């Protein structure tokens, strides 16, 4: 170890602070992608929270999203556990009821410790603009896409997000 | 006074009903439009009655029936009002328009040909 874990997260925390504090898109490639990324409790460096903005030209446009990051003590040998708030989003690869996320890059097979928290949250963002519905966690939203019913796809998502605010 | 959440499928006959939609736009209803079984867009008045209260997200247009029934499932509303007489080539009723599946996700299903009942349900 937790000594090699802690010095990583401290390095990442510096890099997160520096990059997000810029308003110039050469230093901050996450402008309008990641609004904030901080540790929930300053003293507990193992839990983190991010706010992302939904990608353009998707039904997620113009709605923010809060993400939970759990860093294991064996990080970065193992991936962090990343998930949404419960009943916060509909998506092929998100099980709305729990918040659980299906992201290929967080699977034991394909995890490279080169990746950090920012590439991870970004990979979550990337996922909203492009879902893989061959292996979906929300079979119903999956079958909507898998039928090319884009009218329904954008309708139910925009519906959900709108009622989320009320 | 207190009504159940509904999921109304907006084929020709249901759009044609004389319902004062502004009265219901505020509640937990969802209107699924089967554009596959109605040629034009949905009646302009119905759209306007919902937009007027900022409840335009309560209207879902659907390219495909398979798409429409997936919505029903995911929304999981208490009622599900429809008129199967619109989706059959033979003008009569056929309970085979609603997938055998739907009883799992929805409490009450009204499939009616008669105007009074439809108006009775949507208006409680």
């Amino acid at each position: 170890m937790a000594d090699t874990c802690m010095s990583r997260i401290v390095k990442e925390y510096k890099v997160i602070l520096k990059t997000l504090a810029s308003d110039d898109p050469i230093a901050n490639p996450y402008r309008g992608i990641i609004e904030s990324l901080n540790p929930i409790d300053e003293t507990d460096l193992s839990k983190w929270e991010a706010i992302i903005s939904g990608p353009s030209d998707t039904p997620y446009e113009n709605h923010q999203f809060r993400i939970l990051i759990e860093v294991p003590s064996s990080y970065p040998m193992n991936p962090p556990k990343i998930s949404f708030m419960q009943n916060n989003i509909l998506h092929c690869n998100v099980k709305s009821a729990t918040g659980e996320i299906c992201l290929n890059i967080l699977k034991p097979e394909e995890w490279t410790p080169v990746w950090d928290l920012l590439h991870c949250v970004h990979a979550v963002w990337r996922l909203l603009r492009e879902p893989v519905c061959d292996s979906p966690l929300d079979v119903d939203i999956g079958a909507i896409i898998r039928c090319g019913d884009m009218s329904a796809y954008q309708g139910i998502v925009k519906y959900f997000l709108a009622e989320r605010e009320r | 006074k207190a009504r159940k959440s509904k999921c109304i499928i907006m084929s020709k006959s249901i759009q044609g009903l004389p319902i004062k939609w502004e009265e219901y736009a505020a509640d937990e209803v969802v209107l699924l439009v089967p554009t596959s079984h109605t040629d034009g867009s949905m009646k302009q008045a119905i759209g306007d009655a919902f937009r007027k209260t900022k409840n335009e997200h309560k209207i879902i247009y659907c390219d495909s029936m398979d798409g429409l029934w997936s919505c029903v499932r995911r929304l999981g509303k208490f009622q599900c009002i429809l008129n199967s007489r619109d989706f059959t080539s033979s003008g009569g009723s056929d309970a085979a328009v609603v997938p055998e599946d739907i009883g799992r996700f929805v409490k009450f299903v009204v499939d009616s040909d008669v105007e009074d009942v439809l108006i009775d349900t949507l208006c409680n």
